[PDB]
């Protein structure tokens, strides 16, 4: 409906306020900034004049693509809420836009503060509670997020947005069966914010984990709806266009000198890893992304997000020195370089990595003769000591360990070879 | 919490505006 943005005094200056807003809507942003700055000087308590100043700064940040200008707008949106006699609709618009722009800039804790204030000021607005839940999720506070969506559901139990987010939270807590009805019903609601790749991804995954054969129906519909490159390649942080295939040869990747270095020096890489196992085993950390059905699996990470772990590299100094010659891996801010040890009785659930922007090399270091294998998409392969396998882990893949002794590999992520130097310099780290 | 091998976090990147 027609939002009511003018308090009693602002209606008496609606002519001036309209003129300034007209300048802004016509794109004359600098003229509009000056007009609203004059109105704010003249009517320092006017919320609509203050809101105009903020909206003008916001439009200006967009035109200049300037984070600095947008931080100015963020403080002016707060100023609006600081004034006397702010109409409720205007108060809510100003603080909502504040939170949205804080999130855009990455100020997740500041956005959370604004969202908490919004819910205090408007306790019957369920949408604002849903937005608060997102604020919590964005700072990693799943406990409070869960409580928010529980409150929402206890008032509006058919709220689809709250259903899919509650289901996401449940699935992340390994409450797999319980998450399925929430994710499914929320997607099916078609409510705004439910048509999101994350929810198709995790609904399918939970179904696969419980043996429900409908999982690929949801993967099909997520592909059809544009969230997945295909039903098998379900990464969600993608550069569209990159060559997509589950398995690559060294020459197909162009990183032939890296592969040669890994294979020719494999015993050195092996031996440093074994020494860490023997004398510094705490550098191997258990896998902690809920990817195991059962078994023991740990990793010893030398690089992550394109940053060298200096303490870790003390444990594998020659390996780190060897790898420094290859920026295609050491500067791959969407991958890692790590030793991975897997013991008998391990099954890694089918899963996908987050991004199509990397390829993953595996160098075999200690490979039992029998029992170890990795499937990617429909092809299944085995490791060999001193040999590299390469696969695109944005494709669904699965791992088994049923030997009688441990299996050690070395994992080296590289940028997808078709990514340009500016792409490799600019993409946000994962 | 980071997305290393999987896709389990609500978001896997940190944004910084424009
Ligand atoms: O088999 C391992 O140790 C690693 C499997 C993991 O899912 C990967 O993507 O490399
Ligand atoms: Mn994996």
């Amino acid at each position: 409906k027609k939002p009511k943005l003018l308090n009693k005094f602002d209606k008496t200056i609606k002519a001036e306020l309209d003129a300034a807003e007209k300048l802004r809507k016509r794109g004359k942003i600098e003229e509009a900034v000056n007009a609203f700055k004059e109105l704010v000087r003249k009517y320092p308590q006017s919320p609509r004049a203050r809101y105009g100043k903020a909206q003008c700064e916001d439009d200006l940040a967009e035109k200049r693509r300037s984070n600095e200008v947008l931080r100015g707008a963020i403080e002016t949106y707060q100023e609006v809420a600081s004034l006397p006699d702010v109409p409720a609709d205007l108060l809510k618009l100003s603080l909502k836009r504040r939170s949205d722009r804080q999130q855009f800039l990455g100020h997740m804790r500041g956005s959370l503060l604004t969202l908490q204030r919004l819910v205090q000021l408007f306790p019957n607005d369920t949408s604002l509670k849903n937005d608060l839940g997102v604020g919590y999720l964005l700072i990693g506070d799943n406990d409070n997020a869960k409580k928010v969506y529980e409150e929402v559901l206890s008032v509006t139990p058919n709220d689809g947005f709250a259903k899919v987010h509650y289901g996401f939270i449940l699935k992340a807590q390994n409450k797999i069966a319980e998450s399925i009805p929430y994710l499914k019903e929320g997607i099916e609601s078609g409510d705004p914010g439910t048509d999101d790749g994350r929810f198709y991804f995790h609904l399918g995954d939970a179904m696969q984990r419980v043996g429900n054969k409908e999982a690929y129906k949801w993967y099909e519909l997520g592909h059809k709806r544009g969230h997945f490159a295909s039903v098998w390649q379900r990464s969600l942080y993608n550069v569209n266009g990159l060559k997509a295939q589950p398995w690559w040869t060294p020459k197909e990747t162009g990183y032939t000198e890296l592969v040669k270095s890994l294979e020719r020096n494999w015993k050195l890489i092996r031996d440093e890893g074994l020494a860490v196992m023997d004398k510094a085993k705490g550098l191997f950390l258990p896998e902690d992304e809920n990817l195991r059905e059962k078994g023991d699996w740990s990793q010893f990470t030398l690089w992550q997000q394109g940053r060298r772990n200096e303490n870790a590299c003390k444990g594998a100094p020659k390996t780190c020195t060897l790898l420094e010659k290859f920026p295609e891996t050491t500067g791959c801010r969407r991958g890692q370089i790590k030793y991975s040890i897997m013991h008998p009785g391990t099954h890694v659930w089918p899963h996908t990595g987050p991004t199509n922007c990397r390829l993953r090399m595996h160098l075999g270091l200690v490979i039992p003769k029998e029992g170890c294998k990795i499937r990617c998409a429909n092809e299944t392969k085995t490791w060999e000591e001193g040999k590299v396998l390469i696969f695109d882990d944005s494709f669904e893949h699965e791992v088994w360990q049923d030997a009688s002794s441990f299996r050690l590999i070395f994992i080296v992520d590289v940028w997808h070879p078709e990514l340009t130097p500016q792409q490799r310099r600019s993409l946000p780290a994962i | 919490g980071k997305c290393k091998d999987g896709l389990g976090e609500y978001t896997c990147t940190s944004l910084e505006g424009f």
